[PDB]
């Protein structure tokens, strides 16, 4: 996250890291057995670890529990980036706490200027690399399809939208990938792509969770 | 044509911190960056001994 500021430990309770020996994406918990996430960040061997704030020091409320099993949307285009979503299940329900909690799904979409709050351990700067020991933190504002087609000419789908800030300076970057958009307490968006981070008209790229809260729940029923 | 090995490695869009592995030829040595999980180029390693299979030596 740029230009974001230090949530606080245990303040965003759903945000996990996803962990294959480093931390390498992000993730909403969605109820004790599952997390959602995106589509490219599927690895074998992800180990989730709930209730972290400090990712580089044990500190006393993490919970470390091995995906048993990780499923991709069965239409991820990994060319253009449609339908950008994973779901993983754990190998053991997790134990909710205060800082352990699940984020309910949309009942509907969201709309542009909506206000979410973007969240993970990703790249501190938009240019060069600084990677955060605590979780990181970041309003922003939905934005219009409009606005979203003219930054991307020809590169936003149905399932996307854009959020964030036309001038720069404030967005997701590296390692936040996985990761929540929540606005008014429900999960909207996943951290998916942009050009560069916190580019001046090139605002971040979400998938649009609000498309897929059936297909979400029947996929967490049928496993 | 043109060497994949040569050419410098590429991010991508994705949001994601996975560290891969390129051949960098101005070091003679395979190196660890950060990929960022979708559009990967070639010069592109899950492994060193991966990258150093087909890009040694270039
Ligand atoms: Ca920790």
């Amino acid at each position: 996250i740029v230009g974001g500021y230090t949530c606080g430990a245990n303040t965003v309770p759903y945000q996990v890291s996803l962990n294959s020996g480093y931390h390498f994406c992000g993730g909403s918990l969605i109820n004790s057995q599952w997390v959602v996430s995106a589509a490219h960040c599927y690895k074998s061997g992800i180990q989730v670890r709930l209730g972290e704030d400090n990712i580089n020091v044990v500190e006393g409320n993490e919970q470390f529990i091995s995906a048993s099993k990780s499923i991709v949307h069965p239409s991820y285009n990994s060319n253009t980036l449609n339908n950008d979503i994973m779901l993983i299940k754990l190998k053991s329900a997790a134990s909710l706490n205060s800082r352990v909690a699940s984020i309910s799904l949309p009942t509907s979409c969201a709309s542009a200027g909506t206000q979410c709050l973007i969240s993970g351990w990703g790249n501190t700067k938009s240019s060069g690399t600084s990677y955060p020991d605590v979780l990181k933190c970041l309003k922003a504002p939905i934005l219009s399809d409009s606005s979203c087609k003219s930054a991307y000419p020809g590169q936003i789908t149905s399932n996307m939208f854009c959020a964030g800030y036309l001038e720069g300076g404030k967005d997701s970057c590296q390692g936040d990938s996985g990761g929540p958009v929540v606005c008014s307490g429900k999960l909207q968006g996943i951290v998916s792509w942009g050009s560069g981070c916190a580019q001046k008209n090139k605002p971040g790229v979400y998938t649009k969770v609000c498309n897929y809260v059936s297909w979400i729940k029947q996929t967490i029923a049928s496993n | 044509r043109p060497d994949f090995c040569l050419e410098p490695p590429y991010t991508g869009p994705c949001k994601a911190r996975i560290i891969r592995y390129f051949y960098n030829a101005k070091a003679g040595l395979c190196q660890t960056f950060v990929y960022g999980g979708c559009r990967a180029k070639r010069n592109n390693f899950k492994s060193a001994e991966d990258c150093m299979r087909t890009c040694g030596g270039a």
